[PDB]
């Protein structure tokens, strides 16, 4: 039931055939050593 | 302890370049050197060099009036 309802509702979706592999593939992710240091002393508690 | 207020950013130091800053800028950091201390160092070279050339001077003038 839920298949056909899908079939018949969702039929305007677009047809653009990019997987999302090629956009990580294409824009990859790295890791930097590195750090932020946001000081407030007015602040009770610390979070790192 | 004093209340501070700051955000630091910092990258590690196995992510940058460690020597080449030495000889970077060297034109600007050889003009700083220069044109912030050329009066400090006038004022240390000039008497030490004065005295010693007139020391000198004085020395020469005395062994040659006391020949013959
Ligand atoms: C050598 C040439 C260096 C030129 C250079 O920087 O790379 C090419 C570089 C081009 O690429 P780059 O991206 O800029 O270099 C970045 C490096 O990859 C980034 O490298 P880095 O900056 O992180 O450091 C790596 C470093 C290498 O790391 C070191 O400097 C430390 C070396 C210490 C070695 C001590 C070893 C002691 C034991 C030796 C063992 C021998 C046998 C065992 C005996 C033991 C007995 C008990 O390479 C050097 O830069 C050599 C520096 C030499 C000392 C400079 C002294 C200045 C006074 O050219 C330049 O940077 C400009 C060159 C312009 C002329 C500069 C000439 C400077 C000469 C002084
Ligand atoms: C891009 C295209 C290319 C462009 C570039 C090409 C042109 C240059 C290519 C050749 C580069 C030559 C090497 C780099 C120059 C350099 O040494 O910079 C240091 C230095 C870095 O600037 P700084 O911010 O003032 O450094 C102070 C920091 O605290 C520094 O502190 P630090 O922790 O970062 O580094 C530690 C240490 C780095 O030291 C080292 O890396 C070791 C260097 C090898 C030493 C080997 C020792 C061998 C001893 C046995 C032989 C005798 O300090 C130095 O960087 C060098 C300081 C002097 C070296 C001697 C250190 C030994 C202790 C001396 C005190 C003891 C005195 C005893 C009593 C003497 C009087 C009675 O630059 C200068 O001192 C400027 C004066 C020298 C400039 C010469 C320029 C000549 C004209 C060039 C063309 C000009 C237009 C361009
Ligand atoms: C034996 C002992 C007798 C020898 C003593 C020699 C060394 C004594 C001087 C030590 C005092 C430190 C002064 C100094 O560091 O140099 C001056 C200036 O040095 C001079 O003017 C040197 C003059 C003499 C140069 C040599 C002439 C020929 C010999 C710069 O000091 P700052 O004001 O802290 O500057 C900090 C750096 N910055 C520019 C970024 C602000």
């Amino acid at each position: 039931e839920v298949v056909e309802q899908v079939k018949k509702l969702f039929t305007k979706l677009s047809s653009d055939p990019t997987t999302t592999s090629q956009l990580v593939a294409n824009e990859p992710a790295s890791f930097t050593g590195s750090e932020v240091r946001m000081i407030d002393d007015d602040l009770p508690l610390a979070q790192f | 302890p004093v209340k501070l207020k700051a955000v630091v950013y910092a990258l590690s130091p196995f992510q940058q370049k460690i020597m080449t800053g030495l000889w970077k800028d060297l034109p600007e950091k050889i003009h700083h050197k220069v044109s912030e201390n050329w009066i400090s160092a006038t004022l240390l070279v000039t008497p030490v060099v004065g005295t010693y050339w007139y020391a000198q001077y004085f020395k020469e003038q005395e062994k040659l009036e006391h020949r013959f």
